[PDB]
RNA sequence: UAACCUAGACUUACAAGUCAAAGUAAAAUUGACCCAGAUA
RNA sequence: GUUAAUGUAGCUUAAUACAAAGCAAAGCACUGAAAAUGCUUAGAUGGAUAUCCCAUAAACA
């Protein structure tokens, strides 16, 4: 319970479309910029990291 | 610990490939699934070789050549028939031809498709010909001093799996010259079906003791029919066992093409053929009607038709 | 017409007519052995320390092109036995075969140090330079 | 009954006069036909181990002279025969 | 900076060098073994007289 | 992004989630569902 | 001469065929040493049969 290393984070579609997954990332490290497959334009775009959602 | 521990992994490897091959008690995968005046000569050539200082420095830069050439026609004279006769048992030619009876070839054939007037493409062992290059004769050049030599599509019967259809057959052939040889079948081009794969044609070459007249082997000139092509190698041979020893082989394997298609339509006269590889349908466990913790993918797998029925409606 | 009759299926014998399509089978477990055993063709080289012999064997273990410097046309018009120059010269010499054999696809599977070794780089290309391909197409399905 | 296996401790007031005494000394070592299970180093001057399995009166006679002229420079010998 | 005519030297040098340790090692490591069972002989000799 | 599909199995109230031959397709310290959210 | 040895290259009962084989052993490069790896080196049927054979060398002599 008390230790903590990951953090779940939200990664949201740059293209606009409003598609989104979840990853998982380092605390200490910088915020995450990913190519993740977007089914809403059918191809890869970039992806930023918004939100942290939970400690894991 | 008397005995010593290999110090690299090659020894292990090279230990562990040898006793793989050799057979064992235990079941394995295998099982499963499968003259001194001339060495005097050799030896004096190469004590000259070792004399010859630019040899040496030749070695030395690691950039030394040698003409393949004339290692290909040394090969061929000394122990090139023992690896002519393993193409011909991988392909299958001795078990399909003789029905398993195998011969060491002797005589170094040669046989090349011209491609107009400048070059010909040569038919070695193997070598892939496309059917518009094999579209008239090849010219045969061998050395010898009668001979007949005959000309097979091993697997390009339509009607009858075992039969195989003639192209061209010469006989009494005198020494070399092959214009003399009696034309019992004239030269049909290839023509292998479409979607049907890679068939392999191959070209032999029997020694003739005397000359005997095949009449029986006769056909007429020109002539298009499959149903008189068809023939078996093995009653052939068995016929004129007493006077015909195979020596020579040339093989090799072509597609469909375009030019086939105009010799099933022009000569042949009858449609092209057209065949397609077809996969065994997929397996599937016997219907449930109950299909529990399964997908709705489940009723999916064992339909047939993909559109709507609606029955009494 | 009598040649209009053709029967519905065909029946080629040939051992290569589905490898040379490339719908042939090959072998693709061993996954706790090395090398790996998906392959139609392989190249095998056993430069045994003095000579050096190469070998093209089927899946059925059955060898189909074999180039040794002990053979006499090649000893002759070469120098010496294992060494840079020794597949300088007969891996060209097994290339002339292998496309006199019509074998243009073959698997070549060295380990890590053999690989990074000076008689087998080169020997690769001689290979490639000839035309032989040293690694074979994907299987279709 | 055979000659034990004996160990020579290369000591040396360099690790690196050692090393060449024990690359020189195993290299002859090896050209003597002998064994050398293990090369130990002593705690630090530094001292080095090569061991020595297999002798014989004669083939002391003959090792130790191959050992007395590879000494290279300043190398200090020692023979002792292990537990 | 060497010349391929000065390395081509070098490298020349070497491979007789290589020779004459190869020959004295040869008639050297053979000569241990002739030794060592010459005086197993002499202790097969003792053996046999006493 | 770490797939889908599909023999045969695991886990499991239900559901979802797992392993996996074949096939196909991209490439080369929690754990699901229910149930509530956010929005469309 | 009687007993006895010894006769493919350190080892092998590799081989006599389509090789006179494999292994051991050797040098340099590569820096802890060693080993590995890469590049290199040197070699034989003194000889037969499926026991004679001559040579050689011992106890008897």
């Amino acid at each position: 319970k008390s230790k903590s290393k990951t953090i779940l984070v939200k990664l949201v579609s740059q293209a606009g479309t409003g598609f989104s997954f979840n990853h998982k990332r380092s605390r200490l490290r910088e915020k995450l910029s990913l190519l993740h497959y977007d089914p809403i334009v059918n191809k890869k775009v970039l992806f930023v990291e918004q939100k942290k959602i939970r400690s894991l | 610990e008397r005995l010593e521990k290999y110090r690299s992994f090659e020894r292990y490897r090279r230990r562990a490939e040898q006793e793989a091959r050799a057979p064992h008690w235990w079941r394995t995968y295998r099982e499963h699934f499968v003259r001194t005046q001339k060495l005097l000569e050799r030896k004096h050539f190469l004590r000259e070789l070792r004399a010859n200082v630019e040899e040496e420095r030749a070695a030395r830069l690691r950039t030394a050549s040698i003409p393949l050439e004339a290692v290909r026609a040394e090969w061929e004279r000394t122990c090139g028939p023992y690896h002519k006769q393993r193409l011909a048992e991988y392909y299958g030619l001795y078990r399909d031809l003789f029905h398993g009876a195998t011969f060491v070839p002797w005589v170094p054939l040669h046989v090349a498709y011209a491609v107009g007037e400048e070059d010909l493409i040569p038919v070695y062992h193997g070598n892939e010909v496309t059917p518009t290059e094999a579209s008239r004769a090849p010219e045969v050049t061998y050395e010898a001093d009668l001979w007949t030599l005959l000309f097979i599509n091993l697997d390009g019967h339509l009607l009858e799996p075992d039969a195989e259809y003639v192209h061209w057959l010469l006989t009494n052939i005198p020494s070399n010259r092959v214009a003399e040889g009696q034309e019992t079948c004239p030269y049909l081009p290839p023509f292998p079906a479409r979607g049907s794969g890679f068939h392999r044609f191959a070209f032999l070459l029997f020694k003739q003791d005397k000359p005997i007249n095949f009449s029986e082997d006769t056909r007429p000139s020109p002539c298009y029919q499959l149903a008189q092509r068809t023939f078996r190698t093995f009653d052939f041979y068995k016929r004129h066992q007493e006077a015909m020893t195979p020596a020579g082989l040339a093989f090799f394997q072509c597609r469909w093409d375009d030019s086939v298609t105009h010799t099933f339509h022009q000569l042949l006269d009858m449609r092209e053929p057209v065949f397609e590889f077809v996969r065994p349908p997929p397996y599937h466990p016997k219907q449930k009607r109950f299909p529990h913790e399964q997908p709705l993918r489940y009723l999916d797998r064992y339909r047939d038709s993909h559109e709507p029925t609606y029955g009494i409606y | 017409k009598e040649n209009e009759a053709v029967a519905p299926e065909f029946t080629n014998r040939n051992p290569r007519n589905l490898e040379l399509l490339g719908v042939a089978r090959k072998e693709r477990g061993w996954a706790t052995v090395w090398p790996n055993r998906e392959f139609w063709h392989r190249l095998r080289v056993v430069k045994t320390q003095h000579h050096v012999e190469a070998f093209v064997e089927h899946l059925n273990g059955q060898v189909v092109v074999s180039a040794s410097t002990r053979e006499w046309a090649i000893k002759k018009h070469l120098y010496s036995t294992r060494n840079v120059v020794a597949c300088e010269s007969i891996g060209r010499v097994l290339a002339q075969r292998c496309l006199e054999a019509g074998i243009n696809f073959m698997v070549y599977q060295p380990t890590p140090w053999e690989a990074s070794s000076d008689s087998i780089k080169r020997l690769q290309n001689a290979m490639t330079e000839s035309g032989v391909m040293l690694r074979e197409p994907r299987r279709i399905y | 009954y055979e000659y034990g296996v004996l160990n020579i401790h290369l000591t040396a007031y360099d690790m690196s006069l050692a090393e060449s005494y024990a690359q020189y000394v195993h290299r002859l070592c090896n050209r003597l036909s002998i064994k050398v299970e293990e090369s130990y180093a002593m705690p630090t001057t530094h001292e080095r181990v090569v061991q020595i399995s297999g002798l014989s009166a004669t083939f002391a006679e003959i090792f130790l002279e191959v050992l007395q002229s590879n000494l290279p420079e300043g190398v200090r010998l020692s023979v002792r025969e292990h537990t | 900076e060497h010349s391929p005519e000065e390395s081509e030297r070098r490298a020349l040098l070497l491979k007789r060098w290589a020779l004459f340790k190869q020959q004295e090692h040869e008639m050297e490591r053979d000569a241990i073994r002739s030794m060592l069972e010459a005086q197993q002989e002499a202790l097969e000799e003792l053996k046999l007289e006493s």
